[PDB]
């Protein structure tokens, strides 16, 4: 019974995890923004220069923490804390 | 009533608003003509 072998094993549970949690909250963020984004084009089409401009901020709100996920995720695939 | 032949935003819906704008439009175009109708008279 190999310690590092369940360290191996938990790290990559956890990135597992993360990593399907991130494209969760990615997916809904961004499904949610370009639904909005699409009805206020669809009332009014000279609104979809302005829309992007709020539209573009939610996804970087969200997206950050999904990019915030892989970066936290890659810290316990190849570098485990705890590994020996 | 016949019929002839951007998005507004209706609320609460369409059809409550043309609902309560007939019976207006009516009374509208009795007093139009009522007010026509004094016109010619004097």
């Amino acid at each position: 019974l190999d310690p590092n072998a369940i360290i191996t094993a938990g790290a990559l549970i956890g990135g597992g995890l993360i990593m399907g949690g991130g494209a969760i909250g990615a997916g809904i963020g961004d499904g949610i923004a370009g639904n909005a984004l699409i009805s206020g084009i669809a009332r009014q089409p000279e609104a979809q220069g302005r829309l992007f401009t709020p539209f573009f901020i939610t996804v970087g709100l969200v997206e950050a923490a999904y990019f915030i996920n892989l970066a936290f995720m890659a810290l316990f695939v190849f570098a485990t804390p705890g590994l020996q | 009533m016949e019929v002839e032949y951007t998005l507004y935003s209706f609320e609460p819906d369409p059809e409550t608003l043309f609902d309560a704008l007939l019976p207006r439009y009516i009374a509208t175009r009795v007093y139009a003509a009522l007010l026509e109708a004094a016109a010619s008279e004097s």
